[PDB]
């Protein structure tokens, strides 16, 4: 109840305007600030207690950001477009030692989005579902977070079927990229923790903070 | 903890 | 087309009749044989080229087995029931050093299944969707595997809405446990690789084989 | 590779 897809699309339109690994880390930090504003624009999000708001963002920021730049990379050839306006080509990522994860992103996310022509309203809802992760540990009221997630995909399914009547399986197809996003999200994090350990590759304050405990 | 995050969420 | 849920339920009914970590590893090996027979009973599975059949099973065996013993642990108090007829209590897992992952299994999987009263037909379809992972690397025909996945959840959604008309969001709720299954599946694997490295904790041939490359 | 798996799938 009260989870209009129009508001979700607005949040998206509101935020969306040499070592390839270093450029990626900088883009991630830059986007972390934009992620918070985006979240505040998501219905009922800011109404949750500040603490659960922190738990939800710290728990999904990576999947949220990955989903965003991936959808933003549909038109791109073999690579991704960073929020900084930089392009990371598949070969460049390979020459940096992160080719494997980069390929999964292009194969399981970017390409799949481009193939089904996932629109911005759909991207938004998926990110909204990720944001509202009822499994996030520490939640003062997981049941409430769960209720919000259900209102989101309920509206998403409504959006679909209505805009894509000829594709009765589109709703499930969108939801079925989450397992891949979750898997790719976990691998990118492992790499990040390694980059921090090694000391090389600059990491800004906000990104660094996300690597803090828990 | 999470200095930056809290400050941004609160504003 | 030709993906009846009755056949899926049959596959389930056909296979379903001191260190807690050691008992878990043995149960996993025992179930690996039962997993293959279960798969063969899944419509169109055995019709795929032997190689893609190997790729699909090696890619999802862990999530497939986890989903199974979890649903089998709904009636159980704070723990799980192993196929060997053994019970692993939450405290026992904790005293073995695997309490964290064990808690995620009880919190994100077992409890959620028990709360929504997920039936065997639903479990089956979800496992069938996991089995038919179009993202599995090496697939000679990923598009075909994708087509099978879509026929599975298309039938699942039909099963739902019809059996649970009063729960219009049940279909999405089932699909939304996959991200958790994928995450928990990846963590259990990490533990297994560690157990192998350490050398302690016996590991049988079949389970050992699944830890082989790739 | 995957001796056991192939043998079981083939039977
Ligand atoms: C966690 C993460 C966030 C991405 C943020 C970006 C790049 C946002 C944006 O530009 O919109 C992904 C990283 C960040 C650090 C590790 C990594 C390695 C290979 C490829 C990628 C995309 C990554
Ligand atoms: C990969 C895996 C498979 C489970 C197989 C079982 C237990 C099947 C069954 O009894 O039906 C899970 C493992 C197997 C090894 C690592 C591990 C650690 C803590 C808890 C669990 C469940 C696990």
């Amino acid at each position: 109840e009260d989870m209009p897809v129009e508001r979700i699309l607005e949040a998206e339109l509101a935020v969306e305007p040499n070592d390839p690994v270093t450029n990626i880390c900088q883009a991630a930090d830059k986007q972390l600030f934009t992620l918070v504003e985006w979240a505040k624009r998501i219905p009922h999000f800011s109404e949750l207690p500040l603490d659960d708001q922190v738990i939800l963002l710290r728990a999904g920021w990576n999947e949220l950001l990955i989903a965003s730049f991936s959808h933003r990379s549909i038109a791109v050839k073999d690579g991704i477009l960073l929020a900084t306006g930089l392009h990371v080509h598949r070969n460049s990522a390979h020459s940096a030692g992160v080719g494997a994860i980069f390929d999964r992103v292009l194969t399981e996310l970017v390409s799949k989005m481009r193939d089904m022509q996932m629109d911005k309203t759909e991207l938004g809802c998926l990110r909204a579902i990720v944001l509202f992760n009822p499994d996030s540990k520490g939640l003062s009221n997981p049941a409430e977070v769960e209720a919000l997630r259900e209102k989101v995909y309920a509206s998403l399914e409504a959006y679909c079927k209505h805009k894509y009547p000829e594709q009765p399986g589109r709703f499930a197809k969108l939801l079925l990229r989450l397992p891949a996003l979750r898997s790719i999200g976990l691998k990118c994090l492992e790499h990040l923790f390694f980059f921090k350990l090694i000391g090389d590759t600059p990491i800004d304050t906000f990104l660094m903070e996300m690597l803090e405990a828990p | 903890k999470h200095k930056i995050l809290h400050r941004l969420l609160q504003d």
